[PDB]
């Protein structure tokens, strides 16, 4: 279950390994749409948060 | 005995959280022979703590 739109959850990542292979590996992730930063280069841009 | 275990009836505005490994929690105690010398220098050098 998700939140509502101006109920919207916010999520706090910190000190751990991100992995989005899943979300480039994965055949049912059918819809993924990024301008802002490049798709297949996030893998090596390390965030704060 | 550990009472009053709430001080917020909702959560309004939570920031920051962090689990680590649990400290030399000794149960009890002795009067008398100090054994615990605890030394901690505390120092905050941009940004990490």
């Amino acid at each position: 279950r998700f939140a509502s739109v101006y109920a919207w959850n916010r999520k706090r990542i910190s000190n751990c390994v991100a992995d989005y292979s899943v979300l480039y590996n994965l055949a049912p992730f059918f819809t993924f749409k990024c301008y802002g930063v490049s798709p297949t280069k996030l893998n090596d841009l390390c965030f704060t948060n | 005995m550990e009472s009053e275990f709430r001080v917020y009836s909702s959560a309004n505005n939570c920031t920051f959280e962090y689990v680590s490994q649990p400290f030399l929690m000794d149960l009890e105690g002795k009067q008398g022979n100090f054994k615990n010398l605890r030394e901690f220098v505390f120092k905050n050098i941009d940004g990490y703590f």
